[PDB]
């Protein structure tokens, strides 16, 4: 006796870096289609700055 | 139009009219017109044709493996009640 959408749905945390990053300047980082994105975590690595 | 007696409108633009010219005649054309150049039987484009998916569906493919295994641990005897 099994659940069959939980187990064929994926709950996975993934990482990516993105640069070209002007100040004052709008940067967008694009989510993907087809994931149901949960929480986003951005991280300002500003030349080894914080 | 009025026409005023005693001052009559000529009854015409008479005679005396000075014709300037004979150039009335507007010669004919004839001409002879060929446009026959190879055609090659093809375009090139980027796109023709497509219908091009705006969102796709999710899809997926499947498996499942494995066998009945397990290990249990049952509830104890009890006195029965009535019957």
């Amino acid at each position: 006796i099994l659940p069959l959408i939980d187990l064929s749905t994926l709950y996975n945390l993934e990482n990516s870096a993105q640069a070209g990053l002007t100040p004052n300047v709008d940067f967008v980082v694009q989510y993907a289609n087809l994931y149901r994105y949960l929480s986003t975590i951005a991280v300002f690595d500003n030349g080894g700055s914080f | 139009a009025l026409i005023n007696p005693q001052f009559p409108y000529a009854g015409p633009v008479p005679i005396p009219g000075p014709a300037p010219t004979e150039t009335m005649p507007l010669l004919n054309y004839r001409v002879e017109g060929r446009i026959a150049g190879i055609q090659q039987a093809r375009q090139f484009m980027p796109f023709l044709q497509g219908p091009h998916r705006a969102v796709a569906e999710q899809t997926y493919h499947a498996i499942g493996t494995g066998i009945q295994m397990g290990q249990t641990f049952n509830q104890p005897l009890i006195n029965t009640q009535e019957g």
